[PDB]
């Protein structure tokens, strides 16, 4: 590319997204109050 | 595992010893940036330290906190606990049950109440009588002041909501902070602190705009805590119940048609219910309400402006009914 | 592999205690729980049982009920004006035993 | 190795424990009125009383 280009996307983040344990949580300003985000959710892996 | 004594097949089941993990991230970039220009800086800036430097790293500490804010609100709660006004002590008590009947560690326990919380806390009769609290030198009457039930600490916070209160283990929640690095492009930047926390300070000037830009920044992360099967139990949340709602300043008239009138709606607790409300018109064609609250009457003649808050206990929603005289 | 071991063994005693062959349920008011526990130790003096050796071991929910209760949380009802029951969330004594809080039996019980 | 017993009386009743449990005048479904996302969700109910046992 260009230095001058627009930056790319990160590598690091698209594992860090994919890993999934980026935490999600409530907007505390939504009401009624939202349900809980399934990554808030998941259970701890078994292996790592 | 158990067998019998004597039992003609000799088996016994294999155990199974299986580790697991979580991961904790660094995930958000916390600024505050500013930009002068060359009049301003040579000018109006008398002091940089105090007129510029002191309010950015202020800002970026309410920004901080607020970001803990949302940690500690936005958790995964299945269920909140609703106080009782009359009767305070029991979602307490319910609290310290809920975290014990998971095993959670008594010791390094975190009660933050908010405003409306710790109000409700001294006007309940229950601290506020002197007999149904021993307490003679009553303090919730004197100094509206309760500082400890339940076994667990009050600490008050305007930073969350009034009307929440949340206790935690000190495991619960977890913070991360990284202080990003002057690049060798930059010019020598600062290092400045906020609540303990390191900040980048840089400073670029731009020869386009005639100006200067100065970046104070931080790099941050947060986890909850949860559980091997995905559930939540090192910290509960507790929220003040509401059983009706008002519309302050009753009865109301618009001074013209143009005018427009912000309305504010406080449930029997006290707590401004506003931004959880739906607003209605009876007559649209005569005023028109906004989903803000806000009411404009484009036509004379008088209309109902209805306020529905569905409360922290579900079920059906308050109505507080309102009427409007547009001229 | 021994806490594997422990935790069994308690458990082992648990459902020796919780099935055994118990008549009567005596039922806890949570309003006004006191009551419940006279009923226990006179059914047990009614028995004949001796006085001593006696040990109370109550659940989780029964410990949260005995706190929430205005006998104990209110201190003209209850004489202790330093309030345990409600500074605290503790209840140590009623009906002359002393309780002794276990998360191995039912909740309730 | 282990064994347990329970001293019952000569008469076969059991006098020497007593059980005690905790009345429940009202059950609840946390959450009250939902809807589902979609047919393939699926919600793992949970009902307490009114003295906030899992029943």
């Amino acid at each position: 590319g260009l230095i001058s280009d627009p930056v790319e996307v990160d590598p690091i983040q698209v594992g860090r997204d994919e890993a999934g344990w980026v935490q999600e949580l409530r907007d505390r300003e939504a009401w009624p109050k939202q349900e809980v985000p399934e990554q808030a959710k998941k259970p701890a892996k078994v292996g790592n | 595992n158990r067998r019998d004594l004597r039992d003609p097949d000799r088996t016994v089941i294999a155990s199974e010893l299986v580790e697991h993990s979580f991961g904790v991230t660094l995930d958000k970039h916390v600024y505050a940036a500013l930009k002068f220009t060359d009049e301003q800086r040579t000018l109006d800036i008398r002091d940089y330290t105090k007129q510029v430097l002191m309010p950015q790293v202020s800002a970026v500490a309410y920004e901080l906190e607020d970001y803990i804010a949302e940690l500690i609100e936005g958790a995964p709660y299945e269920e909140t606990i609703l106080i009782d006004p009359a009767d305070t002590v029991p979602a307490f008590i319910t609290a310290d049950q809920r975290m014990g009947e998971a095993n959670v560690p008594t010791d390094s326990r975190r009660l933050v109440v908010g405003s409306a919380v710790a109000a409700a806390l001294a006007k309940d009769k229950q601290f506020r009588h002197a007999d149904w609290s021993g307490d003679q030198a009553n303090a919730a009457l004197r100094e509206a002041h309760v500082g400890r039930l339940a076994g667990m600490n009050v600490i008050r916070s305007n930073a969350i909501a009034p009307d929440k209160a949340y206790l935690w283990h000190r495991t619960a929640f977890i913070l991360a902070y990284r202080t990003p690095v002057v690049p060798e492009g930059a010019k020598a930047g600062a290092s400045f602190s906020a609540n303990g926390v390191a900040l980048r300070w840089l400073a670029d000037y731009d020869y386009s705009q005639l100006g200067d830009r100065t970046l104070l920044d931080v790099f941050t992360g947060r986890k909850v805590v949860t559980e091997v099967d995905g559930s939540f139990v090192r910290a509960v949340e507790l929220q003040l119940q509401a059983s009706s709602i008002t519309i302050v300043g009753g009865a109301f008239a618009l001074a013209t048609t143009t005018g427009t009138k912000q309305l504010k709606v406080r449930d029997d607790n006290g707590t401004d219910v506003t931004a959880r409300c739906t607003f209605a018109s009876s007559a649209g064609t005569k005023a028109t309400v906004s989903a803000a609250g806000l009411v404009t009457g484009v036509a004379a003649g008088t209309a109902d402006i209805t306020a529905s808050y569905v409360p922290p206990q579900g079920g059906t929603a308050k109505t507080a009914t309102v009427t409007v005289t547009v001229p």
